């Protein structure tokens, strides 16, 4: 058995690399900014024997500015280095954001009679559509179980993005969207909720002021998606959440009342918010009801009959 | 084995010779 | 970094040519491209700055700064500077008002200047400063040379469109004027802490003095801070002369800084911090400096931008929401700090306004007071102060729902209508059988028969204790 | 190195020994976000190598941060109850002295308001005045703040007497001087150094910012990050730059015309310096934001000595009385570690 695992590991890991450089290829045959005469060059160093990974990203990935191809080389090589896999991250964001927005433009010439520029091929998605597509087909390849998803780094800096970039209400998007994402990725509830707290204490820029008012949000959100799990974790097993959760909350209901306060004596008049937050404030109540039932006794008593 | 050398490299967008 | 900036700077800088500008501005082109140097005609003062080791005459107010200079530069850069912040405290209050000026004087020598010259300097200041008709001297310095003119305007050629060059020669010239102001008013501030002169006499100047040494620090400091603020609202400042200006000969371009520089010594402060706030670690400084109801609020919300903004608040009484919440006017300015920080400041200020304040609002506050303490009781008395929108209430339980049903055990023991049926309602909606009994405390019996219709001898068993006709047909049931 | 864990939900903010009284210099202070917590530091038999060891004795509640904290000479001990004297700054703003009989406040003086600082308070100091008769005639607290004003407060026997004084800049940092009640010094944001007589202008003022050696530039913001007497006749005078670099002039004999010393630690000092409290020309500096903890000789002889690295942010640190052991408050605990070669 020993004799077999080695070589199929030996098998896994070149045909991962296999990959790589064949996305590699291809992409950078068929990309238009790339010279003829470049491509012959590539075609002939990569359509052969499967290369290192140091060669591949330094050579061809990093040069090309294919950041997604570059985190999937992080992976295959587990290269511990946050620093770099965050800067990885934030080119891959803030490339694919300015992508999006140019095919907007591009649209919305069409639907008022311009003419595009020339070899332009004429309801593309949102910005931060667009963005979250491409972590989810990173997420996919590299199973979240990779060092290139720190969810400590990595939702605090998508959440910043969709702040600086006004992916928000605006423009008709859901305001909780990059918690969305993670959760659906299958990033634990309790995770999650860790990290928001995180947010709010240490008040890092974007996250300061009253636009803690959305990072309260997202924690009423994650809250509820985990109040709902363990509900429905214990509905099936009749066929961890501690104090800390509670007391999240309450600090949460706090920075609210801040908000209000500070947003009613606002220079040239009262905020326009006042009632959106009086109606978080009830959310995070009946949050901070439902998890003070279940930490009180409500959640050992799950899978017994009412 | 990755080994990330910015410094020398080989113009990607420049042709050889 | 320092060596290559100057360096970088220096290269740059190489002259190249000269282009007289208007018809006599001397003007020099250097090798890097956007760099060039301005050649400015000094004006009196600044002639006394830049030839204070040569003059060999000089009039009488030219050798008092001299002396004065004389003594000054001996002293070190960080005493000059905690002498300086003596004279900002004495603006700001934080050497209080209640101090007479002399006991300000003798704080600001003990803890600054004492053991901190040598006192041959002092000896020889002292001496070469008896030769000077001291209050003339001042007179000269204070009301003509330093305190600019009053305009009716002396053309100053209306810029139609922006001028960035003379924008930045404008900005920079400004700054040279006002930095040698500054070293000056210093200067003759530390000869009036220094020795006994009558602080009734003097009393006129010396406020003068503190006047004009705190505008020029302010400046210098938002000069540094943000040159390309700093300029936008001063020529924002005046109004026929939003663009810019235009000058064709060096009378137009000192007349024009001069003009400036009353601006600075004269509105301008509150279009600043507006412009502003639409540099934030300066405005510490210059809102315990610049700061001192109106003065009040702004050091709130820039304290805000924790302890000290909240309690500054209450005591006295995000552009948009300020807005909203000035229209407003308690509540309204908690709310919006709350907003805005979602973190420690926030739900504290939202819990006292919620507490100060104890169907829209009210709701909203509960709400959030309920999510904040289950984040960090809470539940119990928001129920039984709304029970004193039901559905709301219903959706809130859903929330809650081990930690809600701790509390509502707890809630239980303290009693031992409204808010019973809609507790029994989502209870119905082993545990749910033992929490619909709990609560209850009939339904228990009913809700455990129900379920029944080593389970079933429990359950017969439950039933016969709480009961304790119905006991016999359990009993028969368990023997059958 | 020991370590002692402090409570749960305790961030701690300050620390500092009871070197200014004998009577109670095993007492530990820490101020944080609901109080002030005193520990007892005992020699165990252990091993000696840390031959000195931390005992918890009880916490004083306030129900807000305390940020800065200074012992008074008044402290004693009786069997047993504990008679402490605690000057601190507190979240409303306000400057206070509160006074103890163990975990109990049984009073307290509080200066705030308009009347207070008008803005942030930056430092606070304390000491013990005495009459000629001896008998304890005023307890004096120093302290300068934000809205560039120095306070003296004195406490007499007729009542409080209330003082402020006008500053150039934010005051940042303030000490009275050692074996002389009637001087002090006064730290300018700006750099300026003023010495002081309360009890009289004011006698000297020093200046870091211009005499920067320049050899390596300090840097275009170098704002004074501290400056304290050294010496038990408080002989000396030591200040320390963010930046790091740091400066030394001595007080005795003939003419004087430079600071004496000069250098530069090889990290910046958000805390300041503290220096040793038995050899004059030794003084240690953190690197916060990393946790570590350089050593240095002003005399030279140090040639970087890092004697603590911890792999956490440092939050305070300060010097046990005997000169060997070093107690350090991080973000969730405080260590005492002892450095052998000053046993």
């Amino acid at each position: 058995r020993q004799q077999q695992q080695q070589l199929n590991h030996e098998a896994s890991e070149l045909l991962e690399i296999a990959h790589i450089q064949d996305d590699l290829l291809e992409r950078l045959v068929a990309d238009p900014r790339i010279p003829e005469e470049r491509k012959a060059e590539i075609e002939e160093f990569l359509d052969g024997p499967i290369r290192t990974l140091t060669d591949l990203f330094n050579d061809y990935a990093d040069q090309a500015n294919y950041y997604d191809l570059c985190l999937l080389i992080f992976h295959a090589a587990d290269f511990h280095n946050p620093r770099t896999i965050m800067d990885t991250w934030n080119n891959l964001i803030n490339q694919s954001h300015f992508e999006a927005e140019q095919r907007r433009e591009y649209w919305e010439i069409v639907q008022a009679g311009g003419d595009l520029p020339a070899g332009v091929i004429a309801e593309p998605p949102l910005p931060y559509v667009y963005v979250s597509q491409q972590i989810q087909l990173i997420a996919h390849r590299t199973s979240l179980d990779s060092l290139i998803f720190p969810v400590n780094s990595l939702l605090p800096v998508v959440c910043a993005y969709a702040i600086n970039n006004g992916q928000d209400a605006s423009i008709g998007a859901d305001p909780c969207w990059p918690i969305q994402l993670f959760l659906n990725l299958g990033v634990p509830h309790a995770l999650m909720v860790q990290v928001l707290e995180n947010v709010l204490d240490t008040q890092e820029a974007p996250f300061t002021g009253r636009r803690r008012k959305l990072v309260v949000q997202w924690i009423a959100m994650a809250v509820d998606m985990w109040v709902r799990e363990v509900e429905r974790r214990g509905a099936m097993a009749a066929a961890v959440m501690g104090s800390w959760v509670s007391e999240l909350l309450g600090r949460a209901d706090q920075v609210l009342t801040q908000i209000a306060g500070t947003g009613a004596t606002l220079r040239g008049g009262a905020a326009s918010d006042a009632e959106e937050i009086a109606s978080l404030r009830r959310t995070v109540k009946g949050l901070k009801r439902s998890v003070d039932m279940l930490l009180g006794g409500e959640m050992a008593r799950m899978s017994f009959f009412r | 084995k990755l080994v990330i050398n910015k410094d020398m490299r080989t113009d990607l967008f420049s042709p050889p010779n | 970094l320092e060596t290559i900036l100057r360096d970088v700077k220096t290269a740059f800088n190489e002259a190249s040519s000269i282009t007289l500008y208007g018809d006599e501005i001397i003007l020099v082109n250097c090798f890097q491209p956007y760099n060039h140097s301005l050649y400015k005609l000094n004006t009196t003062v600044e002639n006394w700055f830049y030839n204070m080791h040569s003059e060999t005459d000089g009039s009488e107010l030219f050798k008092y700064l001299r002396t004065l200079n004389g003594f000054a530069s001996t002293l070190s850069n960080d005493v000059l500077r905690s002498i300086s912040k003596k004279f900002l405290d004495i603006i700001t209050g934080e050497l209080p008002d209640s101090m007479t000026t002399v006991e300000k004087f003798t704080d600001i020598f003990k803890n600054c200047l004492e053991n901190q010259f040598e006192i041959t300097n002092l000896k020889i200041l002292f001496d070469e400063l008896n030769s000077f008709d001291i209050p003339v001297v001042l007179n000269d310095l204070i009301n003509n040379q330093m305190k600019p003119g009053i305009f009716w305007k002396k053309d100053f050629i209306s810029a139609i469109k922006f001028d960035g060059f003379t924008s930045i020669i404008s900005l920079e010239s400004l700054h040279q004027l006002l930095s040698i102001h500054y070293r000056i008013t210093l200067q003759v501030l530390l000869t009036f802490v220094l020795f006994d002169l009558d602080t009734e006499i003097f009393g006129q100047h010396i406020s003068t003095l503190l006047d004009l040494h705190y505008k020029q620090f302010l400046l210098l400091n938002l000069y540094r801070q943000d040159k390309c603020l700093l300029a936008e609202v001063l020529l924002k400042d005046s109004s026929e002369f939003s663009f810019g200006v235009k000058f064709f000969n060096y009378g137009q371009l000192i007349a024009y800084i001069d003009s400036l520089n009353s601006n600075v010594y004269n509105t301008e402060n509150s279009f600043f911090m507006t412009f502003f706030r639409s540099s934030h670690k300066n405005i510490r400084f210059f809102l315990e400096n610049v700061e001192c109801e109106v003065q009040e609020f702004m050091f709130a919300m820039t304290l805000f931008s924790f302890d000290q903004s909240y309690e500054i608040f209450q005591l006295h009484d995000i552009w948009k929401d300020l807005l909203c919440t000035f229209t407003v006017p308690h509540s309204a300015f908690y709310y919006q700090l709350s907003l805005l920080f979602d973190q420690e400041f926030a739900l504290k200020c939202i819990s006292k306004s919620a507490e100060y304040s104890l169907q829209d609002f009210k709701e909203k506050q509960h709400i959030h007071y309920l999510n904040l303490l289950i984040h960090f009781e809470v539940l119990d008395v928001l129920r039984l102060g709304h029970e004193c929108r039901t559905n709301f209430l219903q959706l809130l339980l859903q929330e809650d729902i081990d930690f809600f049903s701790t509390l509502l055990r707890l809630c239980n023991a303290h009693s031992d209508k409204i808010v019973d049926s809609i507790l029994s309602q989502n209870l119905r909606s082993c545990f749910k059988k033992l929490y619909c009994f709990r609560m209850l405390n009939a339904a228990a019996e009913v809700l455990y028969q129900y379920i029944l219709m080593i389970r079933k001898r429990k359950c017969y068993l439950m039933v016969i204790n709480v009961l304790s006709v119905t006991l016999t047909d359990l009993r028969d049931e368990l023997r059958g | 190195s020991n370590q002692y864990q402090l409570p749960l939900n305790v961030r701690p903010y300050t620390t500092t020994w009871c070197s200014q009284s004998p009577s109670c210099s095993n007492l530990l202070a820490i101020g944080h976000d609901t109080g002030i917590t005193i520990y007892c530091a005992s020699e165990e038999q252990t091993p000696g190598s840390t031959g000195l060891t931390l005992q918890e004795l009880f916490t004083i509640q306030t129900g807000l941060p305390t940020l800065h904290l200074s012992f008074s000479s008044s402290c004693s001990y009786s069997e047993p109850v504990y008679s402490l004297f605690l000057a601190c700054v507190c979240q409303d703003n306000t400057v206070r002295l509160i006074i103890t009989k163990n975990e109990t406040i049984i009073t307290q003086h509080v200066l705030g308001g308009k009347s207070g600082h008008h803005n942030f308070v930056n430092d606070i100091d304390i000491a013990d005045v005495y009459s000629a008769d001896n008998r304890l005639a005023e307890q004096v607290i120093a302290s300068v703040g934000d809205d560039c004003t120095l306070i003296i407060w004195r406490l007499t026997d007729e009542g409080p007497i209330l003082a402020g004084y006008p500053l150039s800049s934010p005051g940042i940092s303030v000490q009275f001087r050692p074996s002389n009640p009637n001087q002090l010094i006064v730290g300018e944001r700006n750099g300026n150094i003023r010495i002081f007589d309360w009890t009289l202008p004011w006698l000297l003022t020093l200046n870091t910012l211009p005499l920067v050696n320049t050899c390596h530039s300090s840097g275009i913001a170098s704002s004074l990050a501290n400056v304290r007497w050294i010496g038990s006749d408080g002989s000396g005078i030591l200040a320390m730059c963010k930046s790091g670099a740091w400066l030394r002039w001595n007080l005795f004999g003939p003419k004087n015309l430079l600071p004496n010393v000069q250098g530069i630690s090889l990290f910046p000092s958000l805390l300041g310096a503290c220096p040793h409290p038995r050899y004059m020309d030794y003084f240690a500096t953190a690197h916060s934001q990393h946790g570590l903890i350089q050593l240095i000789n002003t005399y030279e002889k140090d040639s970087n000595s890092i004697p603590i690295q911890l792999g956490m942010p440092i939050v305070d640190f300060c010097w046990h009385q005997d000169g060997s052991h070093l107690a350090i408050a991080t973000e969730g605990s405080v260590l005492l570690t002892r450095l052998m070669g000053f046993t």
